[PDB]
């Protein structure tokens, strides 16, 4: 078949063959996504090629993110704009 | 008249039939989802109901029905026996294949195993001249007994793997591959090696048996 | 006519009878495997379909 297994948070390098999961080779159409929080585990496991940095978010997105955060009680006192208040 | 009676019937016919193949063909992915291969008799069925066509006769009759306007026109009334016996063939043919499929319990058989089981194949770098003397003492060798040695960690299960993946597309006599890792233990684990041999030569693995009467039976299996 | 009919009844007849070959011919070389020989009534029925 052609699987596509989305491997979240690894740890430890861990071979694919022995939990039961096969390599994807360029021969096959299968593509094997894999997050983690180490540089050296996605070295690894042989994506050194096809690695993202994940970036954090701007600061439009951080503050639009912030507002969910609050109720409307105090949202009603940080959104307004024109008028400045401390 | 049994024209529109027949007619009717048949297109309960064709919903019946649908919903048995839908039945059957769930099934038969089930059972293949297991990689167990369809049972050939279930296959046949599937091929005569997939060749049954009555959307053709329902044209047929679709057209007829354009000139069933009046039934004392008896200029189209010669059709009716070409209707009337196609019809008739497509309803008991249908119920035929109702009656066979609504009977099968078994959808499915384990085939045989393969010569070669496939193993992983690692991205190799230079291991050709290794392969072609591997390859040259398998095939030109007089003993039957083959030895690879090498330093820790310098390709070795790696070549067996290789060399095990392209028995598979080499011709050859050879009956049954297996891959045996002795590598798990020092203590000879006998256990998981007569399993692996037993699961690679489709035999019946038993729990109880004494490991000896096993040796024995594999060594004779293997003698053949 | 009955002939046609009739020819096309053998048809799936040998469609069917191939298939049950094949049934019977993988469960017995699964027995044979297991180092047991095949049942002599059905090496019958395997020698007259091979001969029909
Ligand atoms: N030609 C090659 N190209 C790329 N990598 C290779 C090659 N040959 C071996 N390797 C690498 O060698 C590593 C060790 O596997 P290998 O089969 O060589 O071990 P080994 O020598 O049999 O080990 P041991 O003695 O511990 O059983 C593997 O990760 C494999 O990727």
């Amino acid at each position: 078949k052609r699987f596509v297994i989305l491997l979240d948070d690894v740890r430890k390098k861990f071979c694919l063959e022995d939990v039961g999961i096969p390599t994807p080779d360029i021969n096959s159409q299968s593509k094997l996504i894999l997050t983690s929080r180490y540089r050296e585990v996605c070295f690894q496991m042989n994506a050194q090629r096809s690695l993202i940095e994940m970036q954090i978010l701007g600061n439009d997105a951080s503050w639009e993110l912030f507002l969910s955060k609050l109720s409307t009680e105090t949202s009603a006192a940080v959104e307004p704009l024109g008028s400045q208040s401390a | 008249l049994h024209l529109k009676s027949n007619w009717s019937d048949l297109d309960k016919a064709k919903k019946l039939l649908l919903a048995v193949e839908t039945t059957v063909r769930a099934r038969v992915t089930a059972e293949v989802d297991k990689l167990n291969i369809c049972d050939p008799q279930v296959q046949v069925w599937l091929r005569r109901v997939e060749e049954l066509q009555l959307d053709a006769i329902d044209e047929d009759y679709s057209q007829l029905r354009k000139y069933s306007c009046l039934g004392q026109c008896t200029i189209h009334a010669h059709r009716r026996a070409s209707i009337g016996r196609r019809v008739l063939e497509a309803l008991d043919e249908a119920n035929k294949l109702i009656e066979e499929g609504r009977r099968f319990k078994k959808f499915g058989f384990k085939p045989l195993p393969k010569i070669v089981d496939p193993l992983p194949q690692i991205k190799t770098f230079g291991l050709e001249t290794m392969l072609s003397q591997l390859y040259d003492l398998f095939e030109k060798g007089d003993s039957n007994i083959i030895g690879v040695w090498g330093q820790g960690g310098v390709g070795k299960t790696t070549l067996l793997h290789v060399f095990n993946n392209d028995l598979e597309k080499k011709a050859h006599d050879y009956q049954v591959v297996i891959f045996i890792e002795v590598s798990n233990s020092e203590a000879l684990n006998t256990v998981e090696i007569q399993q692996t041999i037993s699961e690679r030569l489709n035999l019946p693995w038993n729990d109880a048996e004494p490991i000896a009467k096993r040796a024995r039976f594999l060594i004779k299996a293997l003698g053949r």
